[PDB]
């Protein structure tokens, strides 16, 4: 007889991996956060003197 | 069969690959037809039947090793569900960046950092491997 | 070392009460004698008033906060000096 | 100084920098193949049917398990103690700067000719010159000269404090009634940043520290104008 | 220690032991199931008749289930078992595991 | 006269990272050297050395509270 | 030099202190100081348990310097054995308090 | 003095099923009273002085 | 009748249970001051305040992770339950004073919250170093609160050092020898060894510390001739034993937890192991001024505290050996307790490593106060004991309560604890060798990401930390009562049921002596 | 009708211990190769080539040039 | 182990409303103390 | 003597699981919440 | 009813009380060092002391008068006094490493040498020496007292330890008057302070050990012990040497080689 993991697995699985992704790439790229990556092959040096 | 809490001083029943033949049966008490199994096992065991054969070992086991051995999906929710919570967690994140952190500081912003970085480089930080090594100033750019 | 007496045949209390009475007690008689005989106040030393002593990092938590638990007005100066 | 997304140590500055980066590679190589040996051995365990659960004989690899450990060690405190005793070696500097600590800032005294002192503070944030560096910057630089053997001499007139310059290797801390030595030798002209390393109160994070290396021929002409 | 053949002639004589009893029968299985190996086919036939002897059919489908699982992954080992217990298998009436669908999850 | 200074040498009394002693040292030998110089009826340029040492070597505030304190005739070393 | 008025263990010990200074004086253990000998502990000369009720916890020793030992409830009843070494063990109940 | 041991061991080996820290009689009731009464109470005050400790008074 | 059970208590399992909640509680305020660390350094600039408030809450999260939840946990509880169990012993030798050493925990943690509220707090580090801690930089009561704090937290743990002593010495079955005792009961009696001899020695510094503020002493001020350097000494030859007090227990059941999920009667190499803990325990009472590489010490000093530091690898290292050599050939049960356990080997093995780096004095100046320190002590404390207490909690929590988990759960609480920790500290390595300083409320913005991905790792810890807490209720609400329990003929501790009674071994176990 | 080989059937836990100890014994060396490649002897290399030719009056002039400099303009 | 089918189950529903409950008696004090953090540190 | 066995060896009730989940929301809670209000009381000191 | 030998003890209220105590002293302290108050702390000193008292006089109950202290029982007493007696070494340890840290590397704040300029030492030939041979005299007393008491001598048992005890009294007095007469005190730098709070928590020790010996002496008036069964009594005179060694170890190095 099938239990809670063989009737929900799939759905816990898939909707918890939906979930983390999409919460994680819309707290990392739409809510203003400031990673401060590299400059290196990104920004263009401006005269600062 | 059935397991009570006042017994823990007993010998008790397992399944258990590296224990195969435990202390006591799985079924201790026999009915009629039961007891009439069991004398039947003294003779020779071509007699018996498959049922017999299965009930006979069922008396003495619970589980087969197929049986206590198998797989389970288990992991399915335990996967899912921390990547649920650590989904969850996120929602915090946006919630104190919205709610609690004010603006960052201003050498944050563009034309900062702009200025910054040829400073950086005009003071040749880090020339042997880790920043300036990786401008090229004779193209006045990144090296590709 | 084995000290310049013996018994060791047995040490019991007659031993102990001998030792007592025999040796440590006439020592500290000795000793008793010898203090109370070199004692007589010496001469108080001029105060320096020195930035290694008589520190005051925060009041003592009783009197007037500026003398010490113990406080000789003959012996122990004040960060100011001997009192009157 | 230390760049976006760094993940090791600021390039060397000094030959001593340079000696710990080449230490720290060996060491690493050997904290990777330990861990990842470790890591590999559980999965190994973890991975198979088979049993044997019967009593196993130790005193045997109880061997290998002591020596092989016992030489690497010995190949870490080989390079470790060599590069100790280099730090250590007699010098003879041309020049003494001391520098002491306070809340919240340094002061630095150059005291060799003339009597040469001053203060050196963060530059607020509020007042950064454009491509300044946020808690980095100080009003009054430590000028000194490039390619030459300084002897510096730390201390502190209040708290603990502790002066750094990752770039040259050193750390020195900073205590009251106490006379830090240690040696600076820059290979490069340039300027090189640390920060206090003893917590020290309401503004430790804010009291940083900046050396301008420059020729013997600025630095003296500097330390002139600065009288 | 010992060689190969003494060991298995130690367990093959413990199990042929006439007047063997239900708890040395468990104790013999239980220990032997510890060491690094699949035992015998001499063994496992001397364990079965001792099975037997104290008229206890289910333990002896047990010790062939015990004999499938020390053999992890080695697919090989257990059907080579079986074969060389056949003609005990087939005189003492002994049904495999999975004659009885006790391989079945 | 048998100067021409950079920086107090290595000095192998005090080989390790705790110089204290050394400045101390140092400034009581200047002091201890201009009084005997001063006294006798001689010159202090012979002292020089002791002062030029203990000058680059001595944080200025300890130098400072050193020579309040011989002023006070509170200081705790021997000259 | 010398005289009396100290009472002794025998006058003056009391309660449990006195029950074990007595029972040791006839050579008896019924507050298990001590560290029973094993017997052969076959099958015919099994160990003897001492209980005060109808089960106790052994602890067997396997082998002389074995660090793991081994533990089970000895009830009542046919002796048992050991699970690692098969050493019988057999309780002799009850008891200690007359 | 003569030994009353005895007479101790009576009373505090009395089948009564008081606990050893009051055996003694009412005496100990008093003096268990007294102990825990000032422990309480000291405790109290404590927190009562933590509380005043806690803020500024300028 | 509550009264006399709970605040009256002469009974090892019920102290150990005060213990368990005491810890449980504590931990709780401990993640609450880590997420005011990690929300303050989450994006540059500043949150709370300057370095003050900053450092008050950092130096109370180590006291509170330290004194209150790991060695309570640790000692008082798992040390209370089991070992009077593992041994066959009817209690421990001072029942009473055992009591004591619970009751002085709650008042020693409401002097350490004084201290923070009064004044401006105790903003020194867990070291308190003067002079920064003395009367002038830190006027006021905070200070004196914090190092009363510690004196009763300290009065706690030589008591129970002697309570855990004798016991251990003393109440054995007559025929059960020292080399036949559990390996979590070895763990405790080292333990319990270091806290006797170390403990009286911070007692004799933070004293000192104590008449320098308030008696015009100077030990540590130049000005009357101290040392500020002395106290430094004086605290780490405490300090140093403190963190292998705080592993200790954690490889004790580490042992225990390895041994039972593989299914195998004893740990490998038993007596290796208990070598291996008492050279550790001997080993690290003589490697103290690793603490004071920066401080101006001799190069032969230098050289000296280097090489004896280095050779703890090896006795450890025939620990880690010995769980890998457990876990062969076993039939390996993956319970959440033995996940904590693997996790454990991993992670503390990397953080053991650290260490490693930090004692070559060399690296270490440029180490030395920087977040690779931190990262180094996270991983063998925030990974290490914490894993050891996770798992010791889950396997025995059964055996306490009579209750079980639900499993499922707790594989979860698992993972996401495992990725919270590793967000948190990994980049931390980056961090310090890259010169971000200890005890900064703000950083330079180069270090902006590695704060920000630190800080991420810190809010996912928090969501395991209150799934933990919804898996005791769970457990407690649901009643799913023990049956059986495996083994039981090599865990002792499980054989008179779940929960034991009150009286255990009143009458003691036979064993033969042969 | 064929029967089956005896297979191996003794020491089938410490064969495969020993098999891959000795595999990560092997795959240890070639991380050290890897790793005194690209790790140690590329620093080396870096910090050999960067002095080989450097000059520091050149790089000074460069850094005054650009007005980095309290002590220099 | 093996142990007894719980005396009181505590159903799906159930469990959501003690995680629910244990999440909230967290997150909402906190919460509101560093929601107020601009009040309290300019006040 | 005292009650023995589960839920009876503990100084707090689990008979009714709804009072238990407020008696653990408040102990964890209030340990949970105190630095923070600590941190509020220096706040608004000074 | 148990069949093993050791004691199960009821359930009591002084670990509580001991507990509050100890938050009531060191509570006081900081309100009197701060607070200019002493309130708590007399309240502290008073819980405290009530507790000590009955605490020690239940193991008393449990002991002489219900029989409880079976030999598996005092063998625990035993290690544990033990282990006591070792952690008050390490503690005393502490002290003794600050007085050589600045003693042996006096700071120029000092004059650089030791004893720092304008200090004056006790001479050690004097006081320090009665001192000295007070507590080695009471050392001797105590074990005649011992042997007295094994060998069932009721008389000389109260003779010795009463010789004992004045002899502790008498360090007691002598110390109370140097600390009056000495011309320096626990502000004079690091000199006074090393040598205060060392030979203060000396005198406190000696102080407790009296006080234990005390106790003895009143539990031996009333017939507590007998030739063979006297932990007490062995306790404080364990102790009782340990407060005599330290003394020597106070002696040789700061009364005479910090000189
Ligand atoms: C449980 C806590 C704990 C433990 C167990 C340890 C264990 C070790 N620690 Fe540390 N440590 C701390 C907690 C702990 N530490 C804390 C809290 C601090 C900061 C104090 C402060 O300033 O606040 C600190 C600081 C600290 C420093 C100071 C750095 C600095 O401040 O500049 C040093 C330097 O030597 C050090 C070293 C070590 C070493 C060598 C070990 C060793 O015991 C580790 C040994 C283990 C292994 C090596 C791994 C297992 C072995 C093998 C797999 C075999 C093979 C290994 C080799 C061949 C190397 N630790
Ligand atoms: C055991 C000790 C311990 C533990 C567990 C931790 C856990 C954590 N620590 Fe801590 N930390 C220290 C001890 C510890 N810390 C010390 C000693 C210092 C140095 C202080 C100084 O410089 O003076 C320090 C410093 C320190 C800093 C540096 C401060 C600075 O230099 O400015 C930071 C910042 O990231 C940090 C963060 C964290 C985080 C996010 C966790 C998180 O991983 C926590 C997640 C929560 C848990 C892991 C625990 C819960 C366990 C329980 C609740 C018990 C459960 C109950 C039962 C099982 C019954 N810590
Ligand atoms: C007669 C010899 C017997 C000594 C005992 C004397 C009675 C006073 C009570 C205190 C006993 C405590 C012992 C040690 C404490 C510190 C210093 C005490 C040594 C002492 O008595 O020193 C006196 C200073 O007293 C001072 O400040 C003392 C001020 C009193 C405040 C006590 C301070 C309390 C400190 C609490 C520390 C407790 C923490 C210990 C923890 C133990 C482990 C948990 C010396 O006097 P003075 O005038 O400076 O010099 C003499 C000049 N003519
Ligand atoms: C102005 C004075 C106040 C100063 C504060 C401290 C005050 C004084 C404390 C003095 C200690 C008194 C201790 C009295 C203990 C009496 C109880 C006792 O001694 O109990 C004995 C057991 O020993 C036992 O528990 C052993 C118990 C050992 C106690 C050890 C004492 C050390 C306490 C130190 C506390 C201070 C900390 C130091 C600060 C740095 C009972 O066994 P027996 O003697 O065999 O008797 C039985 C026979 O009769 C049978 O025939
Ligand atoms: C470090 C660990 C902490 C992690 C982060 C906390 C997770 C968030 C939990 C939410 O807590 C609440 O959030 C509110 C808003 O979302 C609040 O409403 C406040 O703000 C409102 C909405 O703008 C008003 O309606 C109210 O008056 C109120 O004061 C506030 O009180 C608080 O309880
Ligand atoms: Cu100055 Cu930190
Ligand atoms: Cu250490
Ligand atoms: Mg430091
Ligand atoms: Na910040
Ligand atoms: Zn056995």
């Amino acid at each position: 007889a099938p239990d809670f993991h063989d009737k929900y697995g799939n759905a816990v699985l898939a909707s918890g991996a939906t979930f983390c992704v999409a919460v994680w790439v819309y707290m990392a790229t739409q809510i203003g956060i400031e990673w401060n990556p590299s400059p290196v092959g990104r920004v263009t040096p401006k005269e600062w003197r | 069969s059935v397991v009570k809490s006042e017994d823990y001083a007993l010998p008790s029943y397992v399944d258990r690959r590296d224990y195969p033949l435990p202390d006591v049966a799985h079924v201790k008490n026999l009915s009629a037809s039961q007891k009439a199994l069991k004398e039947k096992e003294k003779a020779s065991w071509s007699s018996l039947s498959i049922d017999e054969k299965v009930e006979l070992y069922r008396l003495k086991f619970k589980e087969s090793f197929a049986e206590m051995n198998r797989s389970t999906n288990e992991w399915k929710t335990v996967v899912g569900a921390a990547m649920f919570f650590i989904g969850f967690t996120a929602l915090l994140l946006i919630w104190e960046k919205h709610y609690v952190y004010g603006p960052i500081p201003h050498t944050f912003e563009e034309e900062w950092v702009a200025k910054q970085t040829k400073r950086m480089l005009d003071m040749k930080v880090a020339p042997i491997q880790g920043f300036s090594a990786k401008w090229d100033y004779d193209k006045n750019e990144w090296k590709k | 070392a084995s000290a310049a007496k013996g018994d060791h045949g047995g040490t019991g209390a007659r031993t102990w009460r001998f030792l007592t009475f025999g040796l440590a007690l006439p020592s500290v008689a000795l000793c008793t004698l010898n203090s109370w005989l070199h004692s007589g106040h010496r001469e108080r030393p001029a105060f320096i008033p020195y930035h290694h002593l008589r520190i005051r990092t925060k009041p003592f938590s009783w009197g007037d906060g500026n003398h010490t638990f113990f406080h000789n007005p003959r012996v122990n100066p004040l960060p100011t000096g001997y009192e009157k | 100084m230390a760049y976006p997304m760094q993940l090791g140590f600021q390039d060397a500055t000094s030959p001593i920098m340079e000696e710990l980066l080449h230490f720290h590679d060996h060491t690493l190589m050997i904290v990777f193949l330990i861990s990842s040996l470790v890591l590999y051995i559980i999965s190994l365990m973890l991975t198979t049917k088979l049993t044997h659960t019967s009593t196993m004989d130790a005193q045997e690899v109880e061997t290998i398990w002591t020596i092989l450990p016992a030489i690497i060690l010995i190949l870490i405190a080989l390079p470790s103690l060599r590069i100790l005793y280099m730090m250590d070696e007699i010098n003879n500097p041309s020049l003494t700067v001391k520098t002491m600590g306070h809340q919240w800032y340094w002061s630095y005294e150059y005291t060799d000719y003339e009597d040469l002192s001053f203060d050196s503070y963060m530059i607020p944030t509020s007042e950064l010159k454009p491509g300044e560096l946020r808690l980095l910057e100080v009003d009054n630089r430590v000028v000194l000269p490039m390619e030459m053997t300084i002897r510096m001499l730390v201390s502190s007139e209040d708290v603990l404090h502790s002066w750094a310059v990752p770039s040259l290797g050193l750390k020195t801390d900073a205590i009251p009634g106490r006379l830090n030595q240690t040696t600076l030798m820059s290979s490069r002209p340039g300027l090189y940043y640390g920060q206090c390393s003893e917590i020290c109160g309401s503004n430790h994070s804010f009291m940083p520290i900046v050396l301008e290396l420059v020729p013997l021929k600025y630095f003296e002409k500097w330390s002139a104008s600065m009288l | 220690h010992e060689t190969d053949e003494e060991f298995d002639a130690r367990w093959v004589t413990y199990f042929n032991k006439p007047d063997i009893d239900a708890w040395e029968l468990r104790k013999g299985m239980n220990t032997l199931v510890g060491y690094d190996l699949v035992p015998e086919p001499k063994i496992i036939d001397a364990a079965l008749r001792a099975c037997r002897r104290l008229n206890d059919f289910a333990s002896a489908v047990r010790i062939l289930e015990v004999v499938k699982d020390k053999a992890g992954p080695h697919k090989e080992i257990y059907p080579y078992v079986i074969q060389e217990l056949r003609p005990t298998l087939n005189e003492l009436g002994i049904s495999t595991p999975e004659e009885l669908g006790l391989d079945k999850v | 006269k048998i100067k021409n200074y950079q920086t107090a040498p290595f000095d192998s009394r005090f080989p390790n990272q705790n110089q204290t002693r050394n400045c101390w040292q140092n400034y009581l030998d200047f002091h201890r050297c201009e009084k005997a110089m001063t006294a006798k009826g001689g010159d202090v340029s012979v002292c020089e050395w002791y002062r030029r040492v203990y000058k680059s070597l001595c944080p200025i505030s300890w130098v400072s509270t050193w020579d309040d304190r011989r002023a006070e005739g509170t200081f705790p070393g021997k000259i | 030099a010398s005289g009396g008025g100290v009472p002794t263990d025998e006058e003056q010990a009391t309660g449990l202190e006195r029950e074990v200074m007595l029972a040791a004086r006839k050579g008896q253990d019924p507050y298990n100081i001590l560290a029973p000998k094993a017997t052969s502990g076959t099958k015919e000369d099994p160990n003897l348990v001492p209980s005060i009720t109808n089960k106790r916890i052994v602890g067997c020793i396997c082998e002389e310097d074995n660090s793991t030992v081994i533990w089970f409830w000895l009830h009542k009843g046919e002796a048992q054995r050991c699970p690692s070494c098969g050493t019988h063990y057999k309780l002799v109940p009850h008891q200690l308090a007359h | 003095f003569e030994n009353r041991v005895a007479e101790k061991q009576k009373l505090f080996q009395e089948d009564n099923g008081l606990p050893v820290h009051l055996k003694g009689g009412a005496t100990d009731n008093i003096l268990y009273r007294v102990t825990m009464t000032l422990c309480l109470g000291g405790t109290l005050y404590s927190l009562y002085c933590l509380g005043w400790a806690s803020f500024p008074h300028k | 009748m509550f009264i006399n059970r709970w605040l009256f208590s002469t009974n090892h399992k019920d102290i150990g249970t005060l213990y368990l909640l005491f810890g449980a509680w504590a931990g709780m305020v401990g993640t609450a001051l880590s997420l005011l660390i990690r929300a303050e350094l989450g994006q540059p600039g500043t949150l709370l305040g300057d370095d003050q408030i900053y450092n008050v809450v950092v130096t109370a999260h180590a006291f509170v992770m330290i004194f209150f939840m790991v060695m309570p946990i640790m000692i008082g509880g798992f040390g209370n339950w089991l070992v009077p169990l593992m041994i066959g012993a009817p209690d421990m030798a001072f029942p009473r004073m055992n009591n004591m050493s619970f009751w002085l925990l709650p008042p020693s943690f409401l002097l350490l919250l004084a201290s923070s509220m009064v004044e401006a707090g105790a903003g020194t580090g867990w070291t308190v170093y003067p002079p920064l801690a003395g009367n002038l930089a830190h006027a006021g009561a905070s200070v004196d609160l914090t190092i009363f704090s510690l004196h009763l937290a300290g009065v706690s743990s030589i008591l129970g050092a002697i309570n855990f002593i004798t016991t251990i010495i003393n109440m054995k079955p007559p025929a059960m020898s020292q080399y036949q005792t559990p390996l979590f009961v070895w763990s405790v009696m080292i333990t319990a060894v270091l806290l006797l001899l170390s403990l009286p020695v911070l007692a004799a510094g933070i004293t000192m510390l104590l008449t320098d503020r308030n008696l015009n002493t100077t030990f540590f001020d130049p000005a009357g001739g101290g040392d500020p350097i002395l106290y430094q000494h004086l605290f780490w030859f405490f300090g140093h034993p403190e963190v292998y007090i705080l592993i200790l227990p954690g490889f004790g059941m580490i042992s225990h937890i390895v041994t039972y999920y593989s299914g195998k009667k004893e740990p490998f190499g038993y007596m290796g192991m208990v070598w291996a803990m008492m050279s550790i325990g001997f080993l690290g009472f003589i490697v103290w001024a690793h603490h004071m590489f920066t401080v101006g010490m001799d190069v032969d000093t230098r050289a000296y505290f280097t090489s004896a530091t280095m050779i703890i690898a090896i006795p450890t290292g025939v620990k880690v050996f010995s769980w890998l050599a457990t876990l062969h050939g076993g039939n390996i049960k993956w319970s959440p307790a033995m996940m904590w356990a693997l996790g454990f080997i991993f992670l503390f093995t990397v953080g053991g490593l650290t260490g490693i780096v930090l004692a070559n004095s060399s690296l270490d100046i440029v180490l030395h106060d920087t977040y690779y320190v931190v990262a180094h002590f996270h991983y063998v404390l925030s990974m290490g004991a914490v894993f050891a207490i996770m798992g010791g909690f889950v396997h025995w929590f059964p055996l306490f309560s009579g209750y079980t988990l639900n499993d499922t759960w707790a594989k979860i609480h698992f993972a996401i604890m495992f990725v919270g920790v590793n967000m948190t500290f990994f980049p931390q390595h980056f961090l310090g060798l890259s010169g971000m300083p200890r005890r900064y409320s703000d950083y330079p913005d180069a270090y902006t990401m590695w704060n920000t991905i630190s800080s991420m790792g810190s809010f996912i810890s928090l969501t395991a930390v209150m799934l933990m807490v919804f898996i005791i209720w769970e457990a407690f609400a649901s009643k799913r009562e023990v049956l059986t329990v495996d083994l039981t003929t090599t865990n002792l501790e499980w054989l008179n049921g779940c929960p034991p009674p009150y009286h255990t071994f009143e009458e003691p176990t036979y064993v033969n002596l042969k | 009708s064929t029967a089956l080989a005896k297979p191996q059937m003794r020491g089938l836990l410490a064969r495969r211990l020993r098999f891959h100890i000795v595999g990560a014994f092997m795959v240890s060396l070639g991380f050290a190769t890897f790793y005194k490649f690209a790790v140690a002897e590329k620093r080396k290399k870096a910090y050999a080539d960067f002095y080989r030719n450097y000059d520091s009056m050149k790089d000074f002039e460069e850094m005054r040039k650009a007005g980095i400099f309290q002590s220099a303009k | 182990i093996t142990a007894k089918p719980a005396k009181t189950p505590t159903s799906p529903k159930e469990q959501a409303i003690g995680l629910s409950v244990t999440f909230l008696s967290f997150l909402l004090p906190a919460g509101w103390v560093l929601y107020h953090l601009d009040n309290y540190k300019k006040s | 003597h005292y009650e023995e066995g589960p839920g009876k060896n503990i100084p707090f009730s689990v008979e009714n699981k709804w009072r238990l989940l407020a008696m653990m929301t408040l102990f964890f809670g209030s340990g949970f919440a105190a630095p923070f209000f600590i941190v509020r009381h220096q706040l608004l000191k000074k | 009813h148990q069949t093993h030998a050791y004691h199960m003890v009821n359930p009591s209220p002084w670990p509580l009380t001991g507990a509050l105590s100890a938050l009531l002293m060191t509570s006081g302290l900081t309100m009197w060092f701060h607070f200019n108050s002493m309130t708590l702390l007399m309240i502290g000193l008073t819980t405290n002391m009530l507790t000590m008292y009955q605490w020690w006089r239940d193991v008393i109950r449990e002991s002489t008068f219900q029989g409880h202290h079976t030999p598996a029982v005092q063998k625990g007493l035993r290690y544990g006094m033990i282990l006591f007696i070792i952690s008050e070494v390490l503690f005393f340890t502490g002290f003794f490493w600050a007085f050589y840290h600045s003693s042996l590397a006096p700071t120029p704040e000092l004059g650089g040498c030791w004893p720092p300029t304008g200090i004056h030492p006790l001479n050690p030939l004097e006081v320090p020496l009665l001192n000295t041979s007070v507590l080695l005299a009471s050392g001797v007393s105590i074990t005649w007292a011992h042997h007295s008491l094994m060998e069932g001598d009721r008389k000389h048992m109260l003779q010795a330890l009463f010789i004992t005890i004045t002899l502790g009294v008498y360090f007691t007095l002598l110390q109370a008057s140097e600390y009056y007469e000495a011309p320096f005190t626990i502000s004079d730098g690091v000199y006074g302070s090393t040598f205060f709070v060392a030979t203060g928590f000396h005198g406190l020790h000696v102080i407790i050990g009296s006080t234990f010996l005390i106790v003895c002496f009143f539990r031996q008036l009333k017939f507590h012990f007998t030739s063979n069964h006297h932990f007490g009594f062995e306790a404080a005179a364990w102790y009782w040497h340990f407060v005599d060694v330290v003394w020597l170890f106070l002696y040789v190095s700061i009364y005479w080689w910090g000189s």
